[PDB]
């Protein structure tokens, strides 16, 4: 009975929900180094390291 | 102010009905010396280790029962310091508590009444893919809403709309690391469209199931499938009036105008109305008849409240004790 | 004041209503003495109830 | 972001698993008055009387459950100084409490199972030398990792790494 015409999907890209929000605690405390890699191609990918004497 | 006041409670129950984060505890909120706060600083918890979004900022609704309680339990305290006296002088009981960054009291928020439902238990295993959307008879392209998901049952008869249901053997997942969660996952009963069949607004999609390909165990919030016999867990036992909190971006409130100030209307005086405290506005109209002599008055306010992310949302229940 | 949902809401006007309270008045309260002619010669004790009614 | 995170995820289970200081505590947290803090304090102490090298700096993690009974055990206490009163308007624990440079709530922390393992015994007396190495087979020296070593026991049943 009423207007008839044509329908419409319209969805809005930008908005969003944006659900999640992480944190990671422990990624910034550990040390972090590059080995030269030259030398850790041959190694097993293992390097020994001294420990202080006594 | 009525129609201001249908707004209020529209909102109330759509988070009270679709909240998927429930807190229960096994005795009354204050008998106990901070057990105000710990049911309190229980939803920061769970809000914190389900990985949600609170970025917009969070919310904490006590009923007035409950808000009086949380200031009792705070007076039994020794009276010196700026938080005891103020709430003696005042019920009031901070504005932040425990992380949340805002409390109130909000007098209109539902009572969840007892379920009789008891024996219940799933039929059957059941999978629950996520799908952006699914093919229709005709081949048509039709979108799918992520939330909602429909489960068959043993047999649905004392559960009813609001209902909370835990499955036994499931448990939460960090939405981002998929790691396991103490609390056992908490559902919420939109609607029983059967005997049997029961719409859930989660969606398990479970993390062990295979049939889920790379893509879909992305989503994965829940660590097994439904299984066959698992029993079905009511949450709410005793009667209580909830307790709701909320990220505040979960909830939304959509209107639009009503075009009775066009021309095609010239019968009627038509003016725009403005409701007094809520900020949506509607429309006034009035027309007469020369049969009658009586006039017709009218007021006119169209709206819709929607609950974007129901596992954002969430329901505190208080000494629920069977 | 009622509400109601709809778009068509033909024939389910509404009537008025509005109550009423009303305020009532009681008995009087009275103090009420005599005293003998011989006794007013000295009204020390006669303006005191005066005082002690008040 | 999913990768970033999972580096979060090894650095919770390879700390859990190696860790040699142990602490354990008869009673759940929080059910005392000052346990929240004898249970921090404890390891403060243990890594200052054992001699360790902490000029880098410490730190300390509660899983979020623990983190919560820190401030509920903070927040039983009558009076309400500045620390009481700031675990109450937020859930937040001083930063330092006896002797940690900082004190986070780390979410990913692993839960550790128990173990079945009864009745263990040694086997015979065993020493342990501090070698740098050790020669094996042709005689080629080859290095020894000072960290672990291997103990003879007279069952291993429910063990585990």
């Amino acid at each position: 009975m009423a207007l008839n015409e044509g329908q419409i999907v319209t969805l809005a890209v930008d908005e969003i929900i944006e659900t999640i929000s992480a944190i990671t605690p422990m990624a910034q405390k550990a040390k972090k180094y590059t080995p030269p890699a030259a030398s850790m191609q041959r190694s097993s990918n293992t390097i020994w390291m001294p420990v202080e004497q006594e | 102010r009525k129609l201001a006041n249908n707004v209020e409670l529209k909102v109330a129950n759509m988070a009270a009905e679709m909240g998927s984060l429930v807190i229960t505890s096994p005795d009354a909120i204050g008998t106990n010396t901070a057990d105000a706060w710990n049911f309190v600083a229980d939803a920061e918890e769970i809000m914190f280790s389900r990985e949600l979004n609170r970025d917009m900022g969070t919310s904490y609704f006590f009923n007035p029962q409950d808000y009086k309680k949380a200031g009792y339990d705070l007076t039994k305290r020794d009276i010196f310091g700026r938080i005891p006296e103020e709430a003696y002088r005042d019920g009031t009981i901070q504005r932040q508590v425990a992380g949340f960054d805002d409390v109130l009291r909000s007098p209109k928020l539902p009572v969840l009444t007892k379920s009789t439902a008891t024996g219940i238990t799933v039929s059957g295993a059941q999978s629950f893919k996520p799908v952006a959307w699914q093919l229709d008879n005709d081949g048509n392209k039709v979108n799918v809403d992520n939330r909602f998901a429909t489960v068959t049952l043993s047999a649905t008869t004392g559960m009813k709309r609001g209902d909370k249901i835990s499955f036994a053997g499931v448990k939460f997942l960090g939405q981002m690391a998929k790691n396991v969660l103490a609390q056992d996952a908490t559902f919420s009963v939109v609607r029983v469209v059967d005997g049997t069949h029961v719409e859930i607004t989660p969606k398990p999609v479970a993390l062990d199931d295979v049939s889920l390909s790379p893509e879909q165990r992305a989503y994965a919030n829940v660590n097994t499938s439904l299984a066959d016999a698992m029993a079905v867990n009511i949450l709410n036992v005793k009667d209580a009036r909830t307790n709701v909190f909320w990220a505040d971006d979960a909830i939304r409130i959509v209107s639009q105008p009503i075009p009775a100030n066009h021309e095609l209307f010239a019968g009627m005086k038509t003016t725009s109305f403005s409701i007094p405290d809520v900020g949506l506005n509607g429309i006034f109209a009035t027309q007469g008849d020369i049969s009658t002599l009586s006039g017709l008055c009218r007021i006119a306010l169209w709206y819709g409240v929607n609950a974007t992310r129901p596992e954002a949302i969430g329901v505190g229940l208080p000494g629920q004790t069977a | 004041s009622p509400t109601q949902e709809g778009w068509d809401l033909t024939d389910k006007a509404t009537g008025l209503l509005e109550l009423n309270v009303a305020v009532n008045m009681g008995e009087p309260d009275n103090d009420f003495f005599q005293l003998r002619a011989d006794d007013l010669r000295d009204e020390t004790a006669y303006r005191r109830r005066i005082q002690s009614a008040a």
